[PDB]
RNA sequence: AUCGAGAGGA
DNA sequence: CTACCGATAAGCAGACGATCCTCTCGAT
């Protein structure tokens, strides 16, 4: 550690995560693509309520939704916004994602490219599973703190 | 997930758009046959599974003699006759959870005390 | 008797203590072939060889 | 072993041997102990085998 | 080991005749999809078929071994949770004998079939030096078992300490596991026959820590004696 | 030691209803995993340590 | 009992996890390469892609199962017959070679006659349960060192390895002693005297010895004492 | 092999009590140790010296030539 | 009484029994015997006929030599290990020899054997016996 | 005598 | 706007593998 700001023991946590590399992959409970045609209107009615809003502060009915486990969304300090403009910023500008809130029954993460269509959606998660780095650094896999 | 075959050919049916009305078809593409989805559920993945855990539980399963028999009361048949045994879903990182089976009811229940359970 | 040794008792041994006989055999045979040519057992002297 | 239930993972079930050499071993430990003991004679000759090219 | 023998090799073709003839649906007139439960069954790694209420199958052809009728030597695995059952005929299978133990009296509850009435006829004929151990095969009071068999039994250790009930200790003798497993099928005939004939001159092998066991075992056949008499 | 014997006795037997518990608990999955390790490898971890200090 | 041909085959799944297009394609003994299942289920007799799946994931319920089979369909859809299924396989004539291969290389135990396929069909589709089973890390991978799946050969087993072979040099010798006979000499030498030499020696070979199991099989007893 | 004349670890002569012994045993039906203290064999080396013989010239007379 | 359980005093007893009936090196002689009483004959019919001559039942005789220039001697295992020998049964097979018609008894090598098995002549000889013979009980 | 093989010692 | 190259990844090949020692056995 910094000669600091050496023994202060909660910002070596913040070192910690800064390094102990994350993968989407290690979070994500369940991927599924579902036909939903309706860019404003879903068939699924767990969703819905996340439909209303991300419409304040051309696409595609091939919808593809992610469910994260809440229970090692902790085990490392993970909210659904860094997820989010993570996904996000890996295809910039040809996959519209929308996310639910932070501390809802279940975390959900919807996207929707933007025929031959349905084949290119699965090619997509196997890059969203296993090339999306959250945080860290690649290599660094487990990490301890020690005294 | 749950996917068809053809009625005629007996192959697999391969999703396809309708466009027009906004419906998914599975269609084969062997003949010609093409039926309306029965849910819109297309493709599911599971990386955190529970499928294979309750594995084989079946009737001469009390006959089994290596299998080890517990003191628990079962939450219907309320007999205190059961085998049990951990999660048959071999993988590195799988709780320790017991699974218990209640040789009076076969009613399968678990001594799991945080997570909910519907088998 | 250190270091994996042993003292012995030499009297007992003398009574017989841990005696063992050891047999040797040797074989031999007669020549291995030729119809005018046998190897012989004989005590064998000079003859030029 | 084949006498013990499945998915025992107690002390004496995956090599515990609650035994001193002067009490003596059981049946069950005494195998345990053998299959631990084994494991050190292989690799003394793996050891050997080793070291002796390394010195080279 | 002082007690196992190996298979020599018996013919399977009487079993898969008997077999078809106690249920089994061959595999070419088999539909999955209509009958899931059906045990599969296997003979030297030959599918041969399936078959609906293996428990009954499975409980004849050991009632049938234990005859005599079915070779001793074949063993027979039916494996509950894996929905299979799986003979084998196979010859230079490893094997060891043990004592069968079978539920009687009432329905608890254990015991050994041997009792000391058969013990007795034993040593009435070692003494007049009639009642043999193929006797105790021919009666169903010994069995073979192959590390595959061995795999769906659990063994008792030793008959008394191992199961008489529940109901003070001496401080010198070696503690003790448990009973806690009811359900036995088979006793070891002694746990000592573990070891083979080397390791078996080694008094107390119990008391030494194992790497010298080996080393015994090693100059137990450089050691002087008399190989023969002759 | 005649007293002796048995406190080394009723020192592995703790020893032994510490791992009971510790089993016990991983069983009703109140198990918690140490940072970076897998949930039953944590348990060994745990039952391997009671053991050898119980040995020692 | 009789003739020893160790023909092995492989089933074996493509591409890691992670990994996608996770094709599963198998060996087969004589051939080239190897074959999506698909087209090895065809070549059999199993035509329709249900029952393929019918003779492989034993569960209509087991999505995750089919689901792993999704893309081995796709792999063989290229064939739709038995006969060009056979075909890919290696003229025209090269369908009969394959016909053969199916009934007599490929899995010869079960049998190694004509009308079978129905059974190992059926095999093949175990092997495919198996080996899933596991990818889905549902039942582990098998124990190389289990006891119950080892043999130990004895004195009968290796004998009749040798005494095969030698009876084998002796008989196709009389096919040459007919043959000379142009219009009884039976050399018993090769018997007797081949026998020995691999019991006099540890060659457990006659005249080869490259043949490593040379590893002294048979050695000269030991007498020093009763116990050794 | 026939008794060894006298005991190895201390030299008192035991070659003549071996007949006497295996009638003690029979004959009398006595056992090996109130036989061994009644041949007057009392310190243990001795007494090992006995017990433990294993008499294999009967099995080598056993042979014709 | 007699219906009684088992101490395991009372599993020396049973083996006891083992032993008595197997002796100790009972899986050497049981691969053998197999060999010999089944397996040998097998091995005679496979590719065994030709193009036409055929085989049959397979004899083995007791162990014997071949005293050069002289008789058959019956041999036995003493005088085989002094005389440097082979202790080994010949080879007999019923060859038939069918010339069609259209269509349009014989020495085989010697098989050395294993010492105390069914075809040796220790196998059944009494303690007595054995001792006539040199060979150590 | 040599080539190979096997057993065994620290 | 297709080809040419120097370039980084993907893929079968192998020469080692403790020292010294002792004995015996078959074959040539
Ligand atoms: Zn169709
Ligand atoms: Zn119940
Ligand atoms: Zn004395």
């Amino acid at each position: 550690l910094e000669p600091g700001h050496a023994a202060d023991q909660e910002q070596a946590k913040l070192i910690r995560s800064a390094i102990e590399h994350t993968t989407l992959k290690s979070v994500t409970i369940a991927s599924e693509i579902y036909y939903d045609p309706d860019p404003r209107s879903t068939v699924i009615p767990e969703d819905e309520e996340i439909i209303q809003l991300h419409f304040s502060l051309q696409q595609s009915p091939w919808l593809l939704r992610l469910e994260l486990d809440r229970a090692a969304m902790n085990d490392k300090d993970l909210t659904m916004g860094q997820v989010g403009e993570r996904i996000k910023q890996t295809f910039k500008n040809d996959l519209f994602v929308i996310w639910s809130e932070d501390n809802d029954e279940k975390l959900i993460i919807r996207c929707r490219v933007v025929a031959e269509e349905d084949h290119m959606l699965k090619k997509i998660e196997n890059t969203m599973l296993e090339n999306i780095t959250l945080r860290g650094v690649e290599n660094i896999e487990r990490v301890v703190m020690m005294k | 997930t749950t996917f068809r075959f053809c009625r005629d050919c007996n192959n697999m049916l391969y999703p396809r758009e309708d466009k027009e009305n906004n419906r998914l078809l599975f269609e084969c593409r062997t003949c010609s046959y093409v039926e309306e989805a029965g849910s819109p559920l297309v493709y599911r993945h599971e990386l955190i599974t529970n499928i294979g855990e309750t594995a084989g539980v079946v009737q001469d399963i009390g006959s089994d003699p290596t299998l080890p028999r517990s003191d628990r009361e079962c939450p219907k048949c309320h007999s205190r006759e059961n085998v049990f045994f951990q999660s048959q879903q071999r993988r590195k990182d799988t709780s320790m959870v017991l699974f218990f089976v209640c040789l009076s009811c076969s009613h399968i229940f678990t001594s799991d005390q945080k997570n909910k359970r519907t088998q | 008797n250190q270091e994996d040794s042993m003292i012995m008792n030499q009297s007992s041994i003398d009574r017989g203590l841990f005696r063992s006989l050891f047999f040797r055999s040797y074989m031999d045979q007669e020549k291995k072939y030729g119809m005018s040519i046998t190897e012989t057992f004989e005590k064998p002297q000079r003859t030029n060889t | 072993l084949p006498h013990f239930s499945k998915d025992d993972y107690s002390p004496e079930s995956k090599g515990f041997v609650e035994n001193s050499y002067l009490r003596g071993l059981t049946p069950q430990e005494f195998f345990f102990h053998a299959m631990g003991g084994r494991e050190g004679l292989i690799d003394t000759a793996v050891k050997t085998a080793e070291t002796g090219y390394i010195q080279r | 080991s002082l007690m196992s023998c190996i298979s020599v090799g018996t013919d399977p073709m009487p079993i898969i005749t008997f077999l078809s003839e106690w249920g089994m649906e061959p595999l070419e007139d088999y539909v999955p999809h209509q009958s899931p439960d059906a045990t599969r069954v296997f003979v030297n790694g030959v599918w041969h078929g399936v078959h609906r209420n293996p428990a009954r199958l499975m409980e004849t052809l050991r009632t049938l071994r234990r005859k005599g009728d079915i070779n001793p030597e074949v063993s027979m695995i039916r494996d509950i949770r894996e929905k299979e059952l799986k003979i084998f005929t196979d010859a230079g299978r490893v094997y060891r004998p043990l004592f069968i133990v079978e539920d009687d009296e009432s329905l608890g509850h254990k015991e050994l079939k041997v009792r000391k009435g058969h013990i007795a006829k034993l040593m009435a004929t070692e003494y007049q030096d009639e009642y043999t151990w193929s006797s105790l095969l021919n009666e169903g009071l010994v069995e073979y078992i192959d590390a595959e068999e061995e795999e769906s039994i659990l063994i008792a250790m030793q008959p008394e300490d191992l199961e008489p009930a529940e109901a003070d200790v001496d401080p010198a003798k070696r503690i003790r596991v448990s009973h806690h497993a009811t359900t036995f099928t088979h006793c070891e005939i002694h746990p000592s026959m573990i070891l083979g004939v080397a390791a078996s001159i080694i008094p107390f092998p119990d008391h030494n820590q194992s790497p010298r066991n080996t080393y015994q075992s090693a100059m137990g056949k450089q050691a002087m004696g008399v190989f023969l008499t002759n | 030691d005649g007293p002796t014997m048995r406190e080394i006795t009723e020192t592995i037997a703790e020893a032994k209803k510490k791992v009971l518990d510790v089993t016990k608990e991983a069983q009703a999955n109140l198990l918690t995993a140490k940072h970076g390790m897998t949930l039953r490898e944590s348990f060994e971890d745990n039952v391997v340590r009671f053991l050898n200090e119980a040995r020692d | 009992k009789g003739s020893r041909f160790i023909s092995t085959l492989q089933v074996k799944l493509y591409g890691r996890e992670g990994s996608s297009a996770r094709t599963i394609k198998a060996t087969l003994p004589y051939i080239k390469q190897d074959i999506p299942i698909v087209i090895i289920f065809r070549a059999l007799g199993i035509i329709p892609d249900g029952e393929i799946l019918e003779h492989i994931c034993y569960d209509v319920n087991d999505w995750q199962m089919l689901e792993m089979l999704k893309p081995c369909v796709e792999d063989g859809f290229v064939i739709q017959d038995r006969e060009t299924a056979l075909d890919f396989i290696g003229k025209e004539k090269r369908i009969q070679y394959a016909k053969d291969i199916l009934q007599k290389e490929f899995l010869p135990h079960i049998t190694q006659l004509e009308g079978f396929e129905s059974r190992k069909a059926f095999f093949l589709g175990y092997m495919i349960n198996r080996l899933l089973l596991c990818a889905l890390d549902r039942k582990d991978q098998d124990d190389r060192d289990h006891f119950g799946k080892k043999r130990l050969d004895l004195a009968g087993p290796l004998l009749a390895q040798l005494f095969k072979t030698l009876f084998k040099k002796l008989t196709k010798d009389i096919f040459r002693y007919m043959q000379r006979t142009v219009e009884l000499a039976i050399n018993a030498k090769t018997i007797t005297s081949g026998l020995k030499y691999a019991l006099a020696t540890g060659n457990w070979g006659e005249q080869k010895k490259a043949m490593s199991s040379r590893a002294g099989v048979s050695q000269v007893l030991n007498r020093y004492t009763y116990s050794s | 092999m026939i008794v060894p004349v006298r005991c190895f670890s201390c030299g008192k002569v035991v070659g003549d009590k071996w007949e006497s012994y295996l009638n003690l045993l029979q004959e009398d039906e006595l056992d090996e140790g109130t036989a061994l203290s009644r041949l007057g064999l009392k310190r243990y080396c001795c007494r090992r010296m006995i017990l433990t013989h294993v008499d294999l010239i009967e099995k080598f007379l056993r042979y014709n030539p | 009484d007699e219906s009684a359980p088992i101490t395991a005093e009372d599993s020396w007893a049973v083996i006891s029994a083992f032993f008595r009936e197997k002796g100790l090196v009972s899986q050497q002689l049981d691969s053998f015997n197999q060999f010999v009483d089944y397996t040998l004959q097998d091995i005679i019919c496979e590719d065994s006929t030709l193009i036409e001559i055929s085989f049959g039942k397979i004899y083995v005789t007791k162990p014997m030599v071949n005293e050069s220039d002289g008789v058959t001697h019956a041999l036995y295992p003493q005088e085989a290990r002094l005389r440097n020998l082979t202790y080994s049964s010949g080879l007999f097979v019923d060859v038939k020899k069918r010339t069609y018609e259209a269509i349009d008894k014989v020495f085989i090598g010697r098989l050395p054997i294993m010492l105390r098995s069914k075809n040796c002549y220790l196998s059944e000889a009494t303690e007595s016996d054995l001792y006539k013979l040199k060979e150590c009980p």
